[PDB]
RNA sequence: GUAAUACUCACUUUAUUUAAUGUAUUAAAGUAUAACUGCGUUAAAGUGUAGCAUAAGACUAUACAGUAAGAGUGAGACCUAUCAGCUAGUUGUUAAGGUAAUGGCUUAACAAGGCAAUGACGGGUAACGGUAUUACUUUGUAAUAUUCCGGAGAAGGAGCCU
């Protein structure tokens, strides 16, 4: 029905059944939206859109259980995958100083956020069950890159 | 290790069994039952160590096969039967009855009670839903199912089992300002008055006006009010004085 | 025979891996059972801790549901029209999950719609399977109606 | 044997199986082979043909607790630059098969991804990991086959029945 995602099977959702001869608005009011944890809202693009994804947590099957982490994006080249860089500090007991370590975690990107998220801004994720060989978490919310000091003209004031 | 384990070791035995870590090597691994792994004890240790009725393995079979031992109103002849928390065991001869709960120093005790208390039993609800053909059900801690009860009993309230007709008789609801009993955690055997109920813990008050916080799963309310006192209390009443006052009673208090 | 372990694959960085233990019985597999069309045949399986499974080697007279009138009736299975992942199954006539077929319209009592009328003059109608044949042991599905018929018929052989 | 997938700690399993235990729900005439009796066989080890031969047996289903086990995520851990580039089921998307179950775990089609001086990829070990417990100490080091918990193997490799 929508050609944003190329299909090899009929794009319907699980458990949501209706009469076959159905209008566009009758199809639109029957999309099931999942429930979330506290502190998180479903986005505006999760409701008005028409896509069907198996792995997106809004209008999907995967339930998020467990901890919640954070990071900075590193790459956005492939499809529905982004690489989140996590920084932390370890403590050495002999020299009594700190070191810097880093990890890379590939996480699943929902089709709701399309033109918003760029390179170099924070993402709040959540851990789920396993989804691939290397994919285990899901993007939930984002914030823009901070603008502390930049050239501001008089119209920027 | 392709299957289950059947041998237990004396060094990893629970310390609340009051066993000696001397000459023995193995200990009795008890059967699966209604209680958990922590609140259960084997029966053969009760007739040997805590109660003193037998000396060796032969005299254990004599009392058990004579069918006088009555746990929760049922005769039992297996030495591996687990005696849990809160159950009442009795002998048919000599009219001796006991209630089983912890002492003050995280050890098992046995307290002689009366025949008016020998009838009933207390337990705590954990879960409730409606089963097949529109019949309500209430599930307790030990795994008994009960139907057609009062609708005022909620998920966390306690019940009173008659133990002979197996019918729910009385219940005590869950609220603040109730007397409480604890059975797990780092603090066991404390008896307290509820002050503040949080979503996961409870803020309580001892009889010595102290304070402690404890998760909701580890407690059981025994009475709604101080004047209720549905069961009989232990002799110490679970006060568990600190090491400071234990250092104060030995040498006197510090004069200032 | 066929394992489902993960200890043999390469790392995330691309370096080789090394094993330290033999093959376990916990992760144990089987071969593919391709369900054909013919005279009916069902064999039984034994799974872990009882729990018998049924596999079907040759299947016939699958059950289907009419969506508009909401009744269920049996029909025969004639041909396969489309299979999503591998296009060679249509020449060997194997039935798996989500593969559309061609069924007889004898016992079916249809309503009067514009699209189904021309095929209802002949004996044939269309249906799509929705159950795992090799593990449940029997096929069930839905009859194509409406815009769902508009989607699959662009993918036909023509 | 394994430098980490093994081990320790903190989390998840609505993604899963469990004989013996506890409390509950449900259902309820016909058909073989042994031991026995009797004829035998081969150096040994074992095995055969009869007596329509003849006994006991075999032809309910599920819940919720309770024990036991499987599967995931993250963090920690020896020496080496006279080892600086490495990887092609390798990284991802769709679909199916298979398992008690998540998952390139396996297979079709398409795409070009994935990791690195915060040390990738290689080489060595006279390398089973923690722990109870010993020493020496001014923010902590060193030993720990030895008590206990956990993992792997039965001359070397592979395959399978109950
Ligand atoms: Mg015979
Ligand atoms: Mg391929
Ligand atoms: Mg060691
Ligand atoms: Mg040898």
């Amino acid at each position: 029905i929508d050609t944003t995602l190329k299909y090899k099977i009929f794009p319907e959702q699980k458990g949501v059944s209706l009469d076959p001869y159905a209008t566009a608005e009758e199809l639109k009011a029957s999309r099931r939206i999942n429930e979330m944890r506290e502190g998180f809202t479903v986005p505006k693009t999760a409701i008005d859109a028409t896509y069907i994804d198996k792995k997106c947590p809004f209008t999907g099957d995967v339930k998020v259980t467990g901890k919640i982490f954070e990071g900075v994006v590193y790459k956005m080249k492939a499809d529905k995958t982004i690489v989140v860089r996590i920084n932390r500090l370890v403590y050495n007991k002999k020299y009594r100083r700190y070191g810097r370590r880093h990890t890379n975690v590939s996480t699943h990107m929902s089709p709701c956020f399309e033109g918003l998220i760029h390179v170099g801004d924070t993402v709040i994720c959540g851990e789920t069950r396993r989804l691939s060989k290397t994919k285990s978490s899901v993007v939930l919310d984002f914030r823009k890159k901070s603008t502390e000091g930049n050239f501001k003209r008089l119209e920027d004031f | 290790t392709g299957g289950p384990r059947k041998h237990l070791n004396r060094k990893v035995a629970p310390t609340s069994w009051k066993l000696d870590k001397s000459i023995g090597t193995y200990a009795i691994r008890p059967h699966s039952g209604p209680h958990k792994k922590d609140l259960c004890i084997p029966l053969a240790y009760v007739l040997e160590k805590f109660l003193e009725y037998a000396n060796n393995r032969k005299e254990i079979q004599i009392i058990l096969k004579s069918k006088n031992i009555k746990i929760n109103g049922k005769i039992i002849e297996k030495r591996k039967y687990p005696v849990g928390f809160g159950d009442v065991l009795s002998i048919i001869k000599t009219d001796e009855h006991y209630r089983v709960f912890y002492g003050v120093d995280k050890n098992f005790t046995f307290i002689k009670i009366d025949k008016e208390e020998a009838n009933f039993k207390l337990a705590k609800v954990t879960n409730k839903k409606v089963m097949y053909e529109n019949v309500p059900y209430i599930f307790t801690n030990d795994g008994a199912c009960f139907k057609y009860c009062d609708p005022a009993i909620n998920i966390n309230d306690t019940v009173k089992i008659d133990l002979e007709t197996r019918l729910v008789v009385d219940y005590v609801s869950f609220k603040e300002g109730d007397v409480v009993f604890v059975m797990r955690g780092e603090d066991t055997g404390r008896v307290g008055i509820i002050k503040k109920i949080q979503n996961t813990t409870v803020i309580c008050e001892d009889l010595s006006n102290k304070e402690f916080e404890t998760s909701i799963d580890s407690m059981i309310v025994i009475g709604d009010n101080e004047e209720s006192l549905l069961i009989s209390l232990p002799e110490e009443k679970g006060i568990r004085l600190t090491a400071l006052e234990e250092s104060n009673l030995k040498f006197g208090e510090i004069v200032e | 025979g066929i394992n489902h372990r993960g200890e043999h694959k390469r790392k995330k960085s691309g370096g080789k891996s090394v094993l330290h233990r033999k093959k376990r019985n916990n992760r144990r597999g089987s071969q593919m059972a391709a369900t054909k069309v013919g005279s009916t045949k069902v064999v039984e399986k034994r799974a872990r801790g009882g729990n018998k499974k049924y596999k079907a080697l040759r299947l016939n007279e699958g059950e289907f549901l009419y969506k508009s009138g909401n009744i269920i009736n049996s029909s025969k299975i004639i041909e396969v029209m489309y299979h999503p992942t591998n296009n060679d199954y249509v020449r060997t006539n194997t039935i798996t999950k989500s593969s559309v077929v061609k069924i007889s319209s004898e016992g079916i009592k249809i309503q009067d719609e514009e699209d189904l009328k021309e095929m209802y003059e002949k004996g044939y109608l269309y249906a799509v399977i929705n159950s795992r044949p090799g593990q449940v042991g029997k096929a069930e599905g839905e009859i194509l109606q409406g815009s769902k018929l508009e989607f699959y018929t662009n993918l036909f052989k023509k």
